[PDB]
């Protein structure tokens, strides 16, 4: 019971390739740019 | 100010966009962040090595998964000879349905990809045969990697940090290094072999299952505690043996044949069974050594404090060492780093001619891929190992603490040291270049009679040592009345014999004047690298140009203008001179081992021996030539199974081109356009109620110099893999 | 001083800047921001109809358009959103802001709902 | 003979490359008149490949399986089967050579150091001094090993050093 | 149409006399392609004569170019009020030059 | 000598107008302000590009960092045989006055100036970096 | 702000003084030195570390160093 679906690319690829990114640099630049107390 | 990065408070209070490269730059730099005592410096790098353990781990299981879901592994092993090995599956959305009818190559559903990380052979060898074994070792391996991570994690909590004795505990990490990570490594490796992945080659299914139920030698345990061990060297493998079934097959665990397996053209499991065995029993007599909490042992500084000559030749010898080695980690790193470029130089240079895994050398882009990965590999360790060897020097050196020793005296005769470095370079580029061009005239003018060949004898004398009958020396291999040869007669030399007087394989290829002007530029290459970075680690205290280099640091940009101008004069600097010396040089040993393969592997090594002794030949017979079906990856009458390497071929000759814009063009051009962007977007009506956070200034001069060097190695590494994947490939 | 130029100190230039929604200094956040999408997404959703990979396949051209379109409206809406949480730590506030972002994201779907309707 | 090589005038392949640059000669030169001038030229380098063939394969060289003359580096295999004439020989014509340019450099600059005016003797050459030194040059190596006894070939410790030596 | 332009010829010295190849017109020497067969054949020029003429009057043209140097430097060197006469300069180039250039050509 | 003021209320030189002017850093930061007394009017550079007609008595010219003041400085100094000086201003209004700071210009010595910044040592007597690690930051040896 | 260290070689030449593109560094009274005079820099906040002043200063070694550390809005010469 190992096999994943035949639909796994076609949602985790975009996934990975667009989402996860999206909220990986949103989280970043908000990180990056927050002013010290 | 901001908070990011929280380790710089003189980086977190800078008003522009340096602080953010600056802050990804410098956060693995642990020695120079804010409030950093010694304790927290070895937990941090202990974390941090938990860290890349399970990156590791998770790396391997991710192989291993979309091996076993995507692949056609359990096809592959019936016909390992005309099936291509599968990575992973392509959902790309921006294909079209030619590209989806071209990747779909076979056997496969949808589009894939053809691998050439060579592990289908090494996974055959060591035992797996099915999907399920695979998607065992894919998860067995992600718990792994949580156990590392979670050991990460767990290593930094209060109750869990280790004391600064134990870092520095070296008699007892070198024990139970040497002992456990290697021995009863080796040896339980020795017992895989032997349990598993010898009767798997026999034909029979050994698994969790039935182990416990299999013997792997008919006589269990009695010729071992008899002391007949060579009961299990009785009824080897047949030179008529089918791999991974019982025709053919013998009933011996630990043998030592010499050669080859005759179908397979690999190395024999007994063979490495014996091998494993032999290592894991030295190295745990080794890990045995030294003195820990039981009275017996070596102590380590007693024997550096020993081992200083009469004379006074080495002055104090190797007095004062032991606390310049155990204090400082960037000689650890440095020692490390050497030992491991060498040695990843050592596994491409024994994997290319003696193959271990089971039809391994008849893929051909799986030897070529191999090759280049560790050769690069090497290149980049071994340049690390200087660079940090230079650091070691800025940061660590006391010079009190190693008064008349033999690492101050490196320093003392250092000039000599870079003035022979330099010797030896400027000889090897002369002549190399000088034959090279003569032999280049004397076939443009159409006289190929008259150009200097001149013959390699010292390495076919070598050649003959090791059992080459094609030279004529006949010597100590090649000789029958020899002693050497007589006493190896009955045990290991015909198969060593058979594998070496093959010319179908890579086991010492015939060599010629081609090969004597490669291994010389070879060699020109290295000493030219090694000067550069010799002369990093040397001058990194200082020079007569700058005293008082060791006060300003490992990388800085310059110290201006005057003095005449002092342009890339860090020992930083010299590691990013040295870098590009060593992608040359990588360049030159794969481009020669590529060449000589392919037409090895073609038929004709008559085309290497004719075209390789001037380089017109090399640029004609092996650039141009072997280029056509990679550039013809995408044209406009249609497109194939290349064409990805066509676009990742045009794709690193781009980045290689960037690259050289920040290695050419520097700062102030671009710190002065800026300050016109920076004008024209506050004057600029209903965009000015957008500003930035961050004051936009051009990139550094020392991280000008990185970029320059990232874009650029990441462009030769793409554009010489593209070629060599996609013509190896392509023509076999 | 600043260069004096009839392009930047042109009184109708000015008045016709005044007069656009980003500077009526008085108007809400939300209703600057659902101006600002309706203008922007039916601008946006031609592009990706005339020449996106659907283009030549009837039915399908205008759909496939406007739901890119409206994928880059909502991208458009997260930029600005995290561009108020790293600036400002009426228009120019965090609360401001992220109703001028939300008034976008409205107006932006609205505007390509209207074009793919047009 | 020496590493599994053939003489040069017992093998074939150097007999094909010597009628093959023979036969592209004569095919370019069957396109003028008989006592032309290309003719004349065509024919002095038919003659000059005939005549370097035959010194090639008189000198007793061995060619590889391609037909080309191959060099043997190592004193002892050349002396015992005469081949020191391609390395052995010109190495140590080399050495004469750039040991008297050398020798010759070196002698120069300690003449012209001991002036009021050094460099302005490296830019602008004494020329009877230098023709002087370049005729005296020949014993150089005698010249050498007597510096080299004596000890004032070399600089003694009062060179040029960094801070950490 | 059938005869390859070449005026540069080598010695016949260490093989590079391979480089004089076969031109036509029963010749041997290296193709140019600077064009001045063209621009010999346009002036009507007809035999080596006529270009032999024209070379030595050329090396007598760059002696008088070299005296006029050497004497507008060292014997009769102009004032600086001479070189701003920029009016007088742009009407001699004009006419003179230009003007009676194309002038004399078109002769 | 006393620390003098600044009059805002100066008439500027005689200048069309650059691009080269002022930025946001002059309305959020600080801008610099230059002041001088000329004995007859006469064309200068200005340090952000052009000609200006400086006018005969008080002037007043504001730029944007402190190197523009010093060039201007040495320009209206050296070619002009002038005495300018120029302050630092903030936009609450808080004027902080420099260069010189002294009175004297800081090119020749005056009597109650402090030295700071120097050691007293040779720059070989520096202590080896080994001596200096795992302080609070990085350090140069020379900073003890 | 970057380090500007003045050291006891100093021979009072003002050579450092009048390179300073910035008026950092000024003329302090001394007794170590024939011309009774010695460099001092009290105003290293506004130093860019241009090193002008180790171009002008003639001793061997120099006796200004610009230890190039944390950078400001007024150390990168940013007029924006
Ligand atoms: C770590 C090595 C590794 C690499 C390089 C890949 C690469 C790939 N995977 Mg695979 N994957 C892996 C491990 C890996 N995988 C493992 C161990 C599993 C079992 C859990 C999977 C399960 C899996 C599925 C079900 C699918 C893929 C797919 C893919 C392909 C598309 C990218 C994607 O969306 O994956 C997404 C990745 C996952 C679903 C699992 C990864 C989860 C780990 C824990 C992430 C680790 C975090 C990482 C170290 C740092 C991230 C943060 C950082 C970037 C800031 C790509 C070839 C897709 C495919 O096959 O396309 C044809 C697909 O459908 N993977
Ligand atoms: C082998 C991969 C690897 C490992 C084990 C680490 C480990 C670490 N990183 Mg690093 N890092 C990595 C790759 C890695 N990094 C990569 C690819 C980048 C982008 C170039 C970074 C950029 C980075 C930044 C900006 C920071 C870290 C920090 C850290 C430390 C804190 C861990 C955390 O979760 O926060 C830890 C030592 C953080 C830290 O605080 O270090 C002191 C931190 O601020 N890393
Ligand atoms: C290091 C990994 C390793 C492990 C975990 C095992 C484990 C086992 N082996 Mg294997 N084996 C190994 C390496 C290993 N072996 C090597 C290197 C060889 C080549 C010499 C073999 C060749 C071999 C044969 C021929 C057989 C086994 C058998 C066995 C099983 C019973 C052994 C026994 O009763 O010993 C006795 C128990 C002791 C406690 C004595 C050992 C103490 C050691 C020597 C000293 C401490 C170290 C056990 C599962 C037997 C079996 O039952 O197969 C199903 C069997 O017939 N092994
Ligand atoms: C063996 C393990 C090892 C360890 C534990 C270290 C540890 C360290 N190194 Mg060393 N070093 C090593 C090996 C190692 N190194 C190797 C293999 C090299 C050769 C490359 C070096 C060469 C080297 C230099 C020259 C320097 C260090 C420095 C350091 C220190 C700080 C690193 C840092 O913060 O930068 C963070 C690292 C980055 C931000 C990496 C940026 C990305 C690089 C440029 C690669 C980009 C390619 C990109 C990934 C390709 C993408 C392609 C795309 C199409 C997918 C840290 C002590 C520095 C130091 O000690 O300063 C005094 C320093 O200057 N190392
Ligand atoms: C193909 C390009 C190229 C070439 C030929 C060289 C050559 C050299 N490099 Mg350079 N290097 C290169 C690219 C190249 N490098 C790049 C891209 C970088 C990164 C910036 C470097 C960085 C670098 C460093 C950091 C160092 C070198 C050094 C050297 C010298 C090594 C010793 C030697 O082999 O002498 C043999 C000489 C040659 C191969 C040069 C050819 C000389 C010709 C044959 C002589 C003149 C012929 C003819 C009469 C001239 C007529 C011209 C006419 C106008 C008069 C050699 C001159 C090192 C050095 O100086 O060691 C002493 C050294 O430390 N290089
Ligand atoms: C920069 C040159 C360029 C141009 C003109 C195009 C054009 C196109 N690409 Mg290609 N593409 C490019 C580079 C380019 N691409 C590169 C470098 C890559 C590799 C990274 C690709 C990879 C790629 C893929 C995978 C695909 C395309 C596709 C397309 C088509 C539709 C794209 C789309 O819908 O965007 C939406 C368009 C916009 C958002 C338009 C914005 C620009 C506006 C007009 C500017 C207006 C300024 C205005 C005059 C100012 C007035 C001011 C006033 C109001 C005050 C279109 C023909 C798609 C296709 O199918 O090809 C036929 C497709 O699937 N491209
Ligand atoms: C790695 C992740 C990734 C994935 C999965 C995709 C997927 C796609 N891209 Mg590609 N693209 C990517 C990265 C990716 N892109 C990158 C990095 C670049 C720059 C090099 C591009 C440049 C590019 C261009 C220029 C174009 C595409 C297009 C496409 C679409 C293929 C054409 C088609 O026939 O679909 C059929 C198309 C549709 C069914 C309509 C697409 C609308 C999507 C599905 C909306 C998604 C909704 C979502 C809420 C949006 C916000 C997500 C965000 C919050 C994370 C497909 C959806 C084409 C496109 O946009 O098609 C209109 C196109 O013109 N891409
Ligand atoms: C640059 C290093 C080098 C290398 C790798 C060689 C290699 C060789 N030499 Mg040569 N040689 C060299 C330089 C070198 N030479 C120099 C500088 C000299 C002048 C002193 C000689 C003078 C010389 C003589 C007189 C002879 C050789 C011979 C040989 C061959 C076998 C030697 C042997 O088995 O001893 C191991 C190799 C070494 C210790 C390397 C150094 C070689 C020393 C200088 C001479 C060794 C000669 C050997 C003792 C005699 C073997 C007799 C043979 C019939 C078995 C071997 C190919 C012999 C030969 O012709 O065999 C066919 C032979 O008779 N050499
Ligand atoms: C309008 C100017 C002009 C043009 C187009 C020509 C064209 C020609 N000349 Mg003539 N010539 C001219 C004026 C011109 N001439 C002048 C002023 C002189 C005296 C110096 C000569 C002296 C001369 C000689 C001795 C010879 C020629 C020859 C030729 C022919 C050869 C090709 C060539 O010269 O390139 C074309 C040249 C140009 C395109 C640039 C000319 C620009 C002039 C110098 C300045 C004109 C500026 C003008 C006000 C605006 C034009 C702007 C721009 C479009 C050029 C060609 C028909 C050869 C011949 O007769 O072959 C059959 C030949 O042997 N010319
Ligand atoms: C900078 C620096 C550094 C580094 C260095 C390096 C990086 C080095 C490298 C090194 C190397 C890289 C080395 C190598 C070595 C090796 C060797 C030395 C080898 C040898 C070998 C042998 C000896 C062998 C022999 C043999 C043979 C050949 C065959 C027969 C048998 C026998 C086995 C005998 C350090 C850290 C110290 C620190 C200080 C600084
Ligand atoms: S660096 Fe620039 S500023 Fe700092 S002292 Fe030298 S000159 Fe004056």
């Amino acid at each position: 019971p190992f096999v994943p679906p035949s639909w796994a690319p076609s949602v985790f690829v975009p996934l990975t390739g667009l989402v996860l990114p999206a909220i990986a640099m949103a989280t970043l630049f908000v990180y990056i740019e927050k002013e010290a107390p | 100010h901001k908070l990011f990065p929280k380790f710089s408070q003189g980086l977190a209070q800078d008003p522009t966009t340096r602080r953010i490269w600056y802050g990804l730059a410098m956060a693995h730099d642990f020695e120079s962040h804010d409030g950093m005592t010694e304790e927290n410096l070895y937990q941090k790098i202990f974390a941090s090595h938990f860290g890349q353990l399970s990156i590791i781990f998770l790396w391997t299981s991710g192989n291993l998964f979309h091996v076993a879901w995507q692949g056609n592994f359990e096809q592959w092993v019936t016909d390992p000879v005309h099936i291509r090995p599968i990575a992973h599956a392509i959902w790309d959305p921006h294909f079209g349905q030619p590209a989806v009818e071209a990747f779909t190559r076979g056997g496969a559903s949808g589009p894939v990809n053809i691998s050439t990380s060579g592990v289908y052979q090494w996974w055959y060898t060591i035992g797996m045969r099915t999907n399920q074994d695979l998607y065992v070792g894919s998860v067995f391996l992600a718990l792994v990697s949580a156990i590392f991570l979670f050991a990460g994690w767990l290593h930094l909590q209060p109750n869990f940090q280790p004391s600064l004795s134990w870092f520095k505990d070296a008699e007892s990490r070198l024990n139970h290094h040497l002992s456990g990570l290697f021995g009863v490594s080796s040896l339980a490796w020795t017992g895989h072999l032997v349990h598993v992945a010898i009767p798997e080659s026999r034909g029979q299914h050994v698994g969790w299952d039935n182990f416990l139920s299999v013997l792997p030698h008919p006589q269990g345990l009695t010729p071992f505690f008899t002391g007949n061990w060579a009961a299990y060297a009785q009824s080897p493998d047949t030179a008529s043996h089918v791999f991974g079934t019982a025709q053919g097959s013998g009933q011996a665990i630990l043998t030592f044949l010499g050669g080859f397996h005759p179908q397979t053209q690999s190395l024999w499991l007994t063979d490495m069974a014996h091998h494993h065995l032999a290592i894991a029993v030295i190295f745990i007599v080794a890990g045995h050594m030294y003195r820990t909490n039981f009275g017996i042992g070596h102590r380590m500084q007693a024997i550096l404090e020993a081992h200083t000559p009469p004379s006074g030749s080495l002055g104090a010898g190797h007095k004062g060492l032991f606390d310049t080695v155990n204090n400082s980690l960037h000689f650890q790193l440095g020692l490390a780093l050497a030992s491991v470029g060498t040695i990843t130089s050592l596994v491409a240079q024994h994997m290319y001619s003696l193959p271990p895994y089971a039809f391994q050398a008849i893929d051909f882009t799986t030897q070529a891929a191999l090759y280049t990965h560790h050769q690069y590999i090497a290149g980049f360790i071994m340049c690390g190992a200087f660079a940090h060897g230079a650091i070691f020097f800025i940061r660590d050196y006391d010079p009190e603490q190693n008064k008349g020793n033999v690492l101050a005296r490196m320093l003392d005769h250092k000039e000599a040291l870079i003035s022979h470095l330099s010797w030896v370079s400027l000889f090897l580029g002369f002549h190399t270049l000088g034959l090279y061009v003569h032999n280049d005239v004397m076939q443009a003018f159409g006289t190929p009679e008259k150009q200097i060949l001149i013959e390699p004898v010292f390495a076919q004398w070598i050649q003959a040592a090791h059992g080459k009958a094609l030279y004529g020396f006949d010597f100590l291999l090649s000789s029958k009345t020899s002693a050497a040869f007589a006493n190896g007669q009955s045990l290991w030399l015909p198969g060593w014999l058979d594998a070496i007087n093959n010319n179908q394989n890579s086991l010492f290829l015939t060599i010629g004047p081609g090969d004597f002007l490669v291994h010389h530029a070879i060699a020109l290459g290295l000493h030219t690298t090694t000067l550069i970075l010799v002369k990093g680690a040397l001058d990194a205290r200082g020079s007569k140009l700058m005293p008082d280099k060791k006060d300003f640091g490992y990388s800085f940009p310059c110290d201006g203008p005057g003095r005449g101008g002092t342009c890339d004069i860090s020992a930083y600097d010299a590691f990013y001179l040295a870098v590009f010396w060593m992608l040359n040089t990588i360049g030159w040993v794969t481009f020669y081992w590529h060449w000589k393969h392919l037409t090895l592997w073609q038929g004709n090594v008559a085309q290497f021996d004719e075209s390789s002794t001037y380089l017109m030949g090399w640029l004609r017979d092996y650039l141009w030539l072997n280029s056509s079906q990679l550039i013809n990856g995408y044209n406009p009458f249609g497109m194939n199974s290349l064409s990805v390497w066509a676009w990742t071929f045009l794709f690193g000759h781009l980045i290689y081109a960037t690259g050289f814009m920040f290695l050419i063009s520097w700062r102030g051009y671009w710190q002065e356009l800026i300050e016109t962007l920076v004008w024209a977007h506050e004057k600029t009506p209903l965009a000015n109620l957008v500003y930035w956070k961050d004051k936009p200034v051009a990139l550094s001069i020392v991280q000008a110099r990185l970029v320059g060097l990232a874009h650029f190695s990441v462009g030769y590494i793409f554009t010489y893999a593209a070629f060599l994947i996609a013509s190896t490939s392509g023509r076999f | 001083g600043m260069l004096e130029t009839p392009v930047t100190s042109a009184p109708i230039v000015a008045t016709y800047l005044s007069n656009l929604p980003a500077y009526r200094t008085g108007v809400a956040p939300v209703l600057r921001g659902v101006e600002i999408g309706l203008a922007h997404g039916f601008l946006l959703a031609g592009p990706f109809i005339k020449l996106g990979p659907l283009r030549n396949v009837p039915e399908t051209a205008e759909i496939a358009g406007s739901l890119s379109a409206a994928g880059l409206v909502l991208i458009l809406a997260l930029c600005l959103s995290i561009y108020g949480s790293a600036q400002f730590q009426p228009l120019f506030s965090a609360d401001g802001w992220s109703e001028f972002a939300a008034g976008f994201l409205v107006g932006g779907e609205a505007g390509v709902a209207w074009a793919y309707v047009c | 003979d020496i590493a599994g090589l053939t003489p040069c005038s017992e093998s074939k392949a150097y007999a094909k490359l010597e009628k093959k640059e023979l036969k592209t000669l004569e095919k370019r030169l069957k396109q003028y008149e008989a006592d032309s001038a290309p003719a004349v030229a065509l024919k002095a380098t038919m003659e000059r490949t005939k005549a370097r063939f035959a010194n090639y394969a008189k000198a007793g060289l061995l060619c590889g399986n391609d037909g080309l003359p191959h060099l043997i580096a190592d004193p002892g295999l050349a002396l015992k089967y005469g081949h020191a004439g391609e390395v052995f020989i010109p190495t140590f014509g080399f050495l004469y050579v750039a040991g008297y340019i050398g020798y010759v450099g070196r002698q120069y600059l300690i003449a012209v150091k001991g002036e009021a005016k050094p460099t302005d003797k490296e830019i602008i050459i004494d020329v009877p001094l230098a023709t002087k030194l370049a005729w005296q040059g020949a014993g150089w190596p005698l010249a050498a090993v007597q510096e080299l006894q004596r000890g004032t070939l070399l600089e003694k410790e009062e060179n040029i050093t960094v801070s950490p030596r | 149409t059938h005869i390859k332009p070449s005026a540069q010829v080598v010695w016949p010295i260490v093989g590079q006399e391979i480089l004089n190849g076969d031109v036509g017109g029963g010749f041997q020497g290296i193709q140019i392609t600077s064009g001045f067969f063209q621009l010999w054949r346009a002036s009507g020029i007809t035999s080596e004569l006529q270009l032999y003429t024209t070379a030595i009057g050329g090396l007598v043209m760059a002696a008088a170019m070299f005296f006029a140097g050497w004497f507008h430097y060292h014997k009769a060197a102009p004032k600086l009020e001479w070189f701003q006469n920029v009016e007088s300069m742009l009407n001699h180039h004009l006419g003179g030059l230009l003007g009676l250039g194309s002038l004399a050509w078109a002769g | 000598w006393t620390v003098p003021t600044l009059n805002p209320d100066t008439p500027s030189p005689i200048f069309g107008g650059s691009t080269g002017g002022l930025l946001r850093k002059a309305q959020t930061e600080e801008f610099y302000v230059i002041t001088w007394e000329a004995k007859k009017e006469q064309i200068f550079e200005m340090p952000t590009g052009g000609a200006a007609i400086m006018r005969q008595g008080p002037n007043l010219l504001k730029f944007g960092k402190k190197e523009q003041c010093l060039a201007l400085t040495t320009q209206l100094r050296n070619k002009f045989k002038l005495t300018p000086c120029f302050y630092r201003v903030f936009p609450d209004g808080k004027v902080q006055y420099l260069h010189p700071a002294d009175g004297v210009y800081p090119e020749k010595v005056n009597a109650g100036r402090v030295g700071a910044n120097q050691n007293m040592r040779r720059i070989g007597q520096n202590v080896n970096p080994i001596k200096v690690k795992f302080s609070g930051r990085m350090m140069s040896p020379a900073e003890i | 702000a970057h380090i500007v260290k003045i050291y006891d070689t100093c021979i009072g030449c003002t050579q450092c003084v009048r390179a300073c593109p910035l008026d950092v560094l000024e003329m302090v009274p001394w007794d170590g030195c024939k011309a009774s005079q010695m460099a001092s820099a009290p105003r290293t906040e506004d130093c860019v570390g241009c090193k002008r002043c180790e171009t002008a200063c003639p001793t061997d070694f120099l006796s200004v160093r610009v230890y190039l550390g944390s950078e400001s809005t007024r150390s990168m010469g940013l007029s924006y």
